[PDB]
RNA sequence: UGGAGAGUUUGAUCCUGGCUCAGGGUGAACGCUGGCGGCGUGCCUAAGACAUGCAAGUCGUGCGGGCCGCGGGGUUUUACUCCGUGGUCAGCGGCGGACGGGUGAGUAACGCGUGGGUGACCUACCCGGAAGAGGGGGACAACCCGGGGAAACUCGGGCUAAUCCCCCAUGUGGACCCGCCCCUUGGGGUGUGUCCAAAGGGCUUUGCCCGCUUCCGGAUGGGCCCGCGUCCCAUCAGCUAGUUGGUGGGGUAAUGGCCCACCAAGGCGACGACGGGUAGCCGGUCUGAGAGGAUGGCCGGCCACAGGGGCACUGAGACACGGGCCCCACUCCUACGGGAGGCAGCAGUUAGGAAUCUUCCGCAAUGGGCGCAAGCCUGACGGAGCGACGCCGCUUGGAGGAAGAAGCCCUUCGGGGUGUAAACUCCUGAACCCGGGACGAAACCCCCGACGAGGGGACUGACGGUACCGGGGUAAUAGCGCCGGCCAACUCCGUGCCAGCAGCCGCGGUAAUACGGAGGGCGCGAGCGUUACCCGGAUUCACUGGGCGUAAAGGGCGUGUAGGCGGCCUGGGGCGUCCCAUGUGAAAGACCACGGCUCAACCGUGGGGGAGCGUGGGAUACGCUCAGGCUAGACG
């Protein structure tokens, strides 16, 4: 079974080509809290289809490019930009801790 | 190794009559029918309160110097017998006494346990027709003990045997004297053992 | 070639093979396909070959080639008896 | 003080020429057809067409030119000659080119 | 079936807290000592440098020759030449040299582990299935001739064979462009067009065997891709120009920014990018009640490397340890022009180091390569050798033997101790001495049968006259540490804060159970100690399982970003959570049982396991999310 995820498209600014962002809840292998991580994936939209805020699901796929190994399955909802805020925001905050 | 030495001052050191050169531990010259205080200049002063790890030490060699057996040996068998499942010490002393010198020793074809060693090791032992000479050899229960064909003309085994008419063996045990061999019934329970060892206290002493 | 061969199991002066299915570029000991019997050449128990004879025939059918040992204790096994 | 697999060596360096041959001869043979392509000759670009592609089969015949990679050398040579082609039109000889 | 603590801050106490000890472990080393055997194990350092031998070849059933020799022919003789045959040598040709063997350098990475993807792929030999092999042509070695060089070797001319190379044909079929259909990434089918096949040899000789060609499938092996996991430093905070993406190409078996053109300006980062340091990773192993900590030697799996660096050729497969090329360092030859070489293969040498082995035997067994086979090769392997390095088994005697020799040590001078210990008495018989003497070895092969099934026959043992069996047969190595407390074991003398001891507390300056010796005792025993390192105790990095008023520790205070956490009620989803079924979890190891070496160590067979992850189905209390509602928190 390809392994098929589902995150938020963050990133439209590529040709053919959109980040989702992709969450993931598990057991602490130590301390048993539910942690929370995620992971950026580059996944591919060769019509365009898909832009910011859209929730997608995405589907392992033969490599496009270095770095792009996902297709866009299709769309689970519509653009909801409170995620991407809170991406961006999270970016933004790094440019405050350099000196 | 094996110890070998004085015995009779082990029947003094541990302050219990040990059994060590079969005959003359019961006879009024073991030494210890004589003199009951330990070895050495200081034996008979008095003695102070000894230690636990005094108590289980002394306790725990009683017992190891009773059968004769190294440290080596013992402390494997009784790793042997702790990883087994049931009771620690009952277990223990059913592993030592199934050791084919002990089974010669507790059949009466020797007096004392050395001397079983010597005639395990020199191959006067046949466990089941086949020839043994190992005393470490652990005995199953059914196994047949018997003496060797060309040993039966021996004068020690005519002795001791000759000797053994009339007197019992233990319950674990079945002896034919006419045809010098035994069967090693089953493995002996601890109400079945007179030893004047606490099991538990050798237990307590590898516990640390 | 996939192959059908002895594998050395015992100790010194104590040899025991697992006939054994694997590649024929690999190490006698190593890691194998699947084992298919056993042999015991010294005949210290009574049962010192077992040979599974339908897994033996079926790696015969898709293609593995036995060495003249595993052929002849195969053979002793009735793996090709055809009576 | 060595030993005779010299031999092998010897070996690999006539083979050697005899591959860097016939690649040589149907990398040309291609170029060839192709440039009759895009000037519209059409017959002569098939006919050559046909004997680049019976050169690419004969080597793939050995171990020259071996595996499909032949099969792709095939593809791209008839996909560009009848791209080519069709930017002046009328393929004359019909030869390789299915109707 | 699983968990022990103790010493030490004080005049005494309770606490906090560190240090230390008892335990287990090792690829160990060092000291003293040292008898036998079995099974294991043995450069952890300089991935430093290497003399020498061996370690990868094999096919005359692919092909033609040279040299040496014999036999038989054409001839009256000679010359010349033909056929058969033996040995040897390379050559051309095929297969193997990519396996096996070594090592841990480098690598923090899809390297490894684990679970998946390949509609994006390859696989020589092997197995099954379908079909085919017609005709013609050519070249290079060997060899003959000549040249250059000190050598390595090299150049030119000429003759020739083939399972060498090429052309045409046959098109089972396959390949490609285009169209259609199914299917859904490049999967499968179909039509026209085009393109592509082959090699012969051996006999028991017109019939089989070893092969050859095209195609489909199997099997095995692998390539690439993806989720998750994988050390330390934030006294490394910003990194990035093929960088991120696109289009079109080149390239490969195949995807890919792998590479290249052109276009877009992106990509990564406190959920730790980048940098630095360290390090092969795992099955496992050691320890631990467990959680966890530590580690990755032997054996097995994957990786990487072959003096350092780079690169392609050949091939099914290599960026090739014992193949090739170039640069660098090094060593050797040198006629100074130029060449040769690469133990991290076995053994061995040398250097370093506290420290790590034989320049051994064998092709008998197992396994590998070539061959129809015979057989050849195999420092893989099977064995032996050396080293108490480890584990296990065993010996240095057994029984009798005085109110108790001597010597030696204490002493109230009565005696006490070494101690049944000894000498002795009787008994067995480690060593050794003889004789017998293996299993491991039945296949390949040959014969019958049908080169099948089946039956029968014969050859072959390195270990090794070893194991083992029988007879004979001598009382015949014991050492090391400790004795103030922790911690089992006490006296005498000498010494006088001296000489020394010491793991921690501490002992010695006149009468030391602590130094040194003696007697005695305690502990282990062919070992005993020491040092080093790991876990343990240590609940002393506290998930299980700790703390911060005065013992180490609340930030000087606030505002607030990310993040963590979230009152009550109803419903949808089922992400966390839970359940069932199923796949996966190699073997070895671990556990249990039985069995084989007389036991054991060692080994064999069988049994049981197991988290995690994949898939299918199910549950909805809680956490999550979405939609709605409430007012007890909050705000007004
Ligand atoms: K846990
Ligand atoms: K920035
Ligand atoms: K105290
Ligand atoms: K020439
Ligand atoms: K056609
Ligand atoms: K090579
Ligand atoms: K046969
Ligand atoms: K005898
Ligand atoms: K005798
Ligand atoms: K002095
Ligand atoms: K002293
Ligand atoms: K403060
Ligand atoms: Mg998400
Ligand atoms: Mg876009
Ligand atoms: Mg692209
Ligand atoms: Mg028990
Ligand atoms: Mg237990
Ligand atoms: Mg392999
Ligand atoms: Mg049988
Ligand atoms: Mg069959
Ligand atoms: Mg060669
Ligand atoms: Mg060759
Ligand atoms: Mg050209
Ligand atoms: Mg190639
Ligand atoms: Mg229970
Ligand atoms: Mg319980
Ligand atoms: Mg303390
Ligand atoms: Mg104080
Ligand atoms: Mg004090
Ligand atoms: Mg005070
Ligand atoms: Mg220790
Ligand atoms: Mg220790
Ligand atoms: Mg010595
Ligand atoms: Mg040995
Ligand atoms: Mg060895
Ligand atoms: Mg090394
Ligand atoms: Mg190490
Ligand atoms: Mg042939
Ligand atoms: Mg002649
Ligand atoms: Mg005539
Ligand atoms: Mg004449
Ligand atoms: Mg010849
Ligand atoms: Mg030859
Ligand atoms: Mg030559
Ligand atoms: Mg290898
Ligand atoms: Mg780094
Ligand atoms: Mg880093
Ligand atoms: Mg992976
Ligand atoms: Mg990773
Ligand atoms: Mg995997
Ligand atoms: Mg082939
Ligand atoms: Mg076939
Ligand atoms: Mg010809
Ligand atoms: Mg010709
Ligand atoms: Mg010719
Ligand atoms: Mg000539
Ligand atoms: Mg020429
Ligand atoms: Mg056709
Ligand atoms: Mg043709
Ligand atoms: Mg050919
Ligand atoms: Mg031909
Ligand atoms: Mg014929
Ligand atoms: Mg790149
Ligand atoms: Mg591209
Ligand atoms: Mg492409
Ligand atoms: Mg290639
Ligand atoms: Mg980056
Ligand atoms: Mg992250
Ligand atoms: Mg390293
Ligand atoms: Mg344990
Ligand atoms: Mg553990
Ligand atoms: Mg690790
Ligand atoms: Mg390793
Ligand atoms: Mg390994
Ligand atoms: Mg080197
Ligand atoms: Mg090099
Ligand atoms: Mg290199
Ligand atoms: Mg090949
Ligand atoms: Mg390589
Ligand atoms: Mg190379
Ligand atoms: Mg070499
Ligand atoms: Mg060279
Ligand atoms: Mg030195
Ligand atoms: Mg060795
Ligand atoms: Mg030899
Ligand atoms: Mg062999
Ligand atoms: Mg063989
Ligand atoms: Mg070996
Ligand atoms: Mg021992
Ligand atoms: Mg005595
Ligand atoms: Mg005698
Ligand atoms: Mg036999
Ligand atoms: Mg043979
Ligand atoms: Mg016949
Ligand atoms: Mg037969
Ligand atoms: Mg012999
Ligand atoms: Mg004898
Ligand atoms: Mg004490
Ligand atoms: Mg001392
Ligand atoms: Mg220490
Ligand atoms: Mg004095
Ligand atoms: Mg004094
Ligand atoms: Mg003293
Ligand atoms: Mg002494
Ligand atoms: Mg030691
Ligand atoms: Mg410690
Ligand atoms: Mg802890
Ligand atoms: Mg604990
Ligand atoms: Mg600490
Ligand atoms: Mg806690
Ligand atoms: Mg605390
Ligand atoms: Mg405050
Ligand atoms: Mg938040
Ligand atoms: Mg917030
Ligand atoms: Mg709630
Ligand atoms: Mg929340
Ligand atoms: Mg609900
Ligand atoms: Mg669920
Ligand atoms: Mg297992
Ligand atoms: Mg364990
Ligand atoms: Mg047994
Ligand atoms: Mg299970
Ligand atoms: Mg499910
Ligand atoms: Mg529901
Ligand atoms: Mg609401
Ligand atoms: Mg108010
Ligand atoms: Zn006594």
């Amino acid at each position: 079974p390809k392994k098929v995820l589902t995150g938020v498209v963050v990133s439209d600014k590529m040709q053919k080509t959109v980040t989702v962002l992709v969450e993931r809840q598990f057991p602490h292998p130590l301390y048993g809290k539910v942690i929370k991580r995620s992971k950026k994936y580059l996944a591919h939209d060769p019509e365009e289809k898909y832009k910011l805020g859209d929730v997608v699901e995405i589907i392992e796929s033969r490599p496009i490019s270095k770095r792009k190994r996902f297709r866009v399955l299709r769309l689970v909802e519509s653009g909801r930009m409170d995620l991407v805020e809170k991406y961006l925001i999270r970016r933004q905050n790094y440019e405050s801790l350099s000196k | 190794g094996r110890y070998i030495g004085p015995v009779c001052r082990l029947c003094r050191r541990e302050g219990v009559k040990l059994y060590l050169k079969g005959e003359r531990c019961y006879s009024p010259k073991c030494a210890m029918e004589r003199r009951p205080y330990p070895p050495g200049q200081h034996g008979q002063k008095r003695a102070r309160r000894p230690s636990d790890y005094a108590v289980r030490l002394r306790e725990k060699q009683k017992l190891r110097r009773i059968y004769g057996i190294s440290e080596r040996q013992f402390r494997n068998l009784f790793e042997e017998a702790s990883k087994k499942k049931g009771v620690t010490g009952s277990v223990f002393l059913g592993l030592l006494e199934s050791r084919l010198d002990n089974v010669v020793y507790r059949l009466g074809f020797a007096v004392s346990r050395r001397q079983a060693r010597q005639l395990v090791r020199h191959g006067h032992i046949t466990v089941n027709g086949r020839r043994v000479d190992l005393p470490s050899y652990r005995v199953r229960p059914g196994d047949e003990i018997a003496v060797a064909e060309k040993s039966r003309n021996l004068e020690l085994i005519r002795q001791n045997l000759e000797a053994m008419k009339g007197r019992k063996v233990g319950p674990w045990l079945s002896l034919d004297v006419e045809g010098m061999k035994g069967k090693f019934l089953r493995l002996p329970d601890r109400e079945d053992l007179a030893l004047p060892v606490n099991e538990q206290l050798v237990i307590e002493f590898y516990s640390r | 070639m996939v192959k059908i061969r002895l594998a050395r199991f015992g100790s010194k002066h104590n040899p025991h093979y697992r006939i054994v299915v694997t590649d024929a570029r690999r190490k006698r000991d190593g890691k194998y396909i699947e084992k298919i019997g056993y042999y015991d050449p010294r005949k210290t128990t009574p049962d010192w070959l077992k040979v599974d004879v339908e897994r033996a025939r079926y790696w015969l059918s898709v293609g593995a080639q036995p060495t003249d040992t595993a052929r002849r204790l195969l053979r002793q096994a009735g793996v090709f008896r055809q009576e | 003080r060595n030993l005779s697999a010299l031999k092998r060596h010897r070996q690999s360096l006539k083979r050697r020429l005899r591959n860097k041959a016939k690649k040589s001869a149907i990398k040309t043979l291609s170029k060839k057809a192709i440039q009759l392509a895009q000037e519209g000759k059409a017959e002569e670009a098939l006919k050559i067409m046909r004997k680049a592609e019976s050169l690419i089969d004969k080597a793939a015949k050995g171990s020259t030119l071996h595996k499909n990679a032949a099969a792709r050398r095939k593809s791209r040579l008839m996909r560009k000659v009848r791209q080519l082609l069709e930017a002046a039109g009328a393929p004359l000889i019909g030869g390789g080119l299915s109707a």
